């Protein structure tokens, strides 16, 4: 099972209204299995284990970036169907892919192969 | 090497 | 509250459901408006897999929400 | 209803099998026949991937029928 998509990033906790990044810094890949499931998956880059891991399936979510606090690279997941959001940050030294991840993430969560 | 994790910062579904 | 069950077709089928209904009370409605069985059925919601004893309202299925119906092997 | 089975190196393997046996029992005629561990073999026909808890006849495996054997070289982890 190729991964569709996989960069490094992080989760991040977001209570009330505010957002706050964790150090567990972790690595979102996706992959499809044979059922044509997009897996959409964040390991803990502590001990690189799947954390982890749920089926998303097209137009079921959004990848989109945070334009709340310009710094750095926010992210955040928000599940169309799942009414649940999710917020990472990227941890790559270079952002040279990372609309491309972005980009592969959305279309990956969007459009399976 | 690698970059330092962001500040916290608030957010509102606009 | 009525959820809509998109096939892997596209075919949505609305089932009439309760949000203390379990999954495996959602999947039988599923065999009654297609004939699909829990083994081939799969339903799948809030980015993950749903269980079968558990209810709708622990994955926060509200009305009108999209299932995703997952089938495995026809037999081919 | 015997199945023929490739390995990777090519060579073929014929195992008696029935219709309705379950591919947990196929996988066990290939470890007794070229010691491959169930944990260390993937059976996969027609393109179909042959999942535990299946039988050949799910995947319409009739006699004779070729079967890609594949095993973990790398051994995952």
């Amino acid at each position: 099972n190729k991964y569709l998509v996989e960069f490094r990033a992080g989760k991040m906790s977001l209570k009330g209204t505010t957002v706050t990044p964790d150090k567990r810094k972790g690595l979102v890949y996706i992959q499809q299995t044979d059922d044509s499931l997009i897996h959409f998956c964040w390991k803990d880059r502590t001990s690189g284990n799947v954390e982890d891991d749920l089926i998303i399936f097209p137009d079921d979510c959004e990848f989109k970036r945070v334009p709340q606090c310009p710094s750095g690279r926010v992210y955040v997941l928000k599940f169309k169907a799942g009414s649940k959001r999710l917020f990472f940050w990227m941890q790559e030294p270079k952002t040279d892919q990372d609309e491309e991840h972005c980009r592969k993430v959305n279309e990956y969560l969007n459009n399976p192969p | 090497q690698e970059p330092e994790p962001p500040e916290p910062f608030e957010y509102i579904d606009d | 509250m009525q959820i809509f069950v998109k096939t892997l077709t596209g075919k949505t089928i609305t089932l009439e459901v309760e949000p203390s209904d379990t999954i495996e009370n959602v999947k039988a409605k599923i065999q009654d408006k297609e004939g699909i069985p829990p083994d081939q059925q799969r339903l799948i919601f809030a980015g993950r897999q749903l269980e079968d004893g558990r209810t709708l309202s622990d994955y926060n299925i509200q009305k009108e929400s999209t299932l995703h119906l997952v089938l495995r092997l026809r037999g081919g």
